[PDB]
């Protein structure tokens, strides 16, 4: 198995740990290995392990950042196929059933505040902007790719309505103002319970990190929990000016393609099916 | 994997 | 005394938390109060309050190094650290417990432990070369001299005539000391302070905590505690490893060493802890 194969490794970073307890998360890029206290990033392709140099590098920025959570800190870095070993964030994630709750909901709602509030604070940091990627243009790339790749798998009518959200991407501007998580689900939250209310723990997955427009965190917030939160996240935060609520109401129209294109490219049937629910 | 972008 | 004074704040940052199941430990100017996935830091004067956006600071820089552990990261802005005062500060628990020294019987251990006090301590080494850190860090001159007078104003008065005579052997050497400020010294790196994560496989160090006496100063500092709590063989085996078993180094770890219980009592003595004041004075007397 994997673990087998990387026993080498895994006997130097964690010594007496029997391989076959632990857990692997076969995720999109990276294979995490699953320790008590850590996780160990391995690249599945080669250009994954090219990346992995600057990859670490940016964790540690974030982790020198206050976010008022933790983040996954870089513990170990080299080679044998290169390898970086990340803290691992403890809790849980959140079920929307705990929102239903009044006093949770104003607790979670200010501690995402917080957290965006880092975020946006961060962005403006100079040494943060030359660590972090900020690419021209990622939606007209992105349109360009809807375009070439799902435009044959849609319908007619799926084609005019996708054309509609792609339009509204050219009317955003390119802000590069915040630091933007990119991939803000409800699972990357981890929190804790049993002990008070939710505390939030720390945020973990910081691959599609940049310096971006944080109406993408936002909408991701928005697409997790819904209307009813994100405008209690919004009011208490001071983003509910229309501009704003435009700006991630455009950008969470592309979510369901963005499953869809990423999809398509590993070969995801399940998933490219779900995204494409709607389009043809 | 997914709708949040993944 | 601690909890019931501070009960409608600790509410407030631990929303329905009971403050009875809640520890403390006492500081010299902050008073951290222990919860399950975090520490409040409190101050226990309007001067200690000053010190918080500081503290704020250091944390940052700390957190930012490459130690290869965990240490208490900053939970509060960034904007707390231009504040004037702070009434509060609240930093991320550490995880694990403390390492016994019966475990490092087996000589295996000793090796893998060893090698990540290394890693930790070239971590700090390094990171006290780098100007950013040196910048946000303090670091005060003539240390050693000031510490002797500290203790003679201070310990001497708690201590019999015999743990005066014994105590004046120990600070005679600290005047003739060199005065290190080269690496990043914790300043207090016994074994209370530095966790382990035991749960799975050898100890694997999970981070470190107290750095209330940070700065940056001799590296000697930090071995002298490690050979203070786990003896003469483990240090060696860390001066190995580390690369740092010098005669010149040996010499002004010896030093500290036996200074070290002092400057335990010292640290009791000032956030007024009654039982570590007891066990510092252990022979003094
Ligand atoms: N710091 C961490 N602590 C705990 N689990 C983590 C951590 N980082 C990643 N994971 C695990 O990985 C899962 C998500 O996949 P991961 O973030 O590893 O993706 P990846 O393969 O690095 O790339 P991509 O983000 O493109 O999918 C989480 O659900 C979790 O199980």
């Amino acid at each position: 198995g994997i673990l087998q194969a990387n026993r080498v490794l895994l006997s130097r970073l964690l010594p007496g740990v029997e391989p076959e307890g632990l857990t692997v998360r076969h995720g999109q890029f990276h294979q995490v290995v699953i320790a008590s206290d850590r996780v160990v990033c391995l690249p599945r392709t080669a250009a994954a392990a090219a990346r992995l140099p600057r990859r670490a590098a940016v964790m540690r920025v974030l982790a020198g950042l206050d976010l008022g959570c933790r983040t996954p800190r870089p513990l170990c870095e080299g080679s044998a196929l290169p390898f970086l070993v990340l803290s691992r964030v403890p809790g849980a994630p959140l079920e929307a059933d705990a929102l239903e709750d009044s006093k949770v909901a104003e607790v979670v709602a200010a501690q995402y505040v917080t957290l965006l509030s880092g975020l946006a604070s961060a962005g403006a940091d100079e040494k943060v902007r030359a660590a972090l990627p900020a690419p021209q243009g990622r939606w007209r790339q992105f349109a360009a790719d809807v375009r070439a790749e799902l435009f044959p798998l849609m319908s007619d009518g799926g084609c005019r309505q996708a054309e509609r959200e792609l339009a509204a991407l050219d009317s955003l501007p390119d802000i590069t103002e915040a630091v933007v998580h990119g991939n803000l689900g409800a699972e990357n939250v981890l929190w804790v319970r049993d002990d008070g209310l939710p505390r939030l723990s720390g945020v973990i997955d910081w691959d599609e990190v940049s310096i971006g427009d944080p109406a993408e965190d936002l909408a991701a917030i928005g697409a997790g929990y819904g209307k009813d939160f994100l405008d209690q996240v919004l009011t208490l935060g001071g983003w509910s000016d229309r501009r704003m609520a435009t700006r991630i109401a455009t950008i969470r129209a592309t979510f369901a393609l963005q499953q869809a294109l990423s999809a398509c490219r590993d070969g995801d049937e399940e998933e490219l099916a779900d995204g494409l629910t709607g389009y043809r | 994997k997914a709708x949040r972008a993944s």
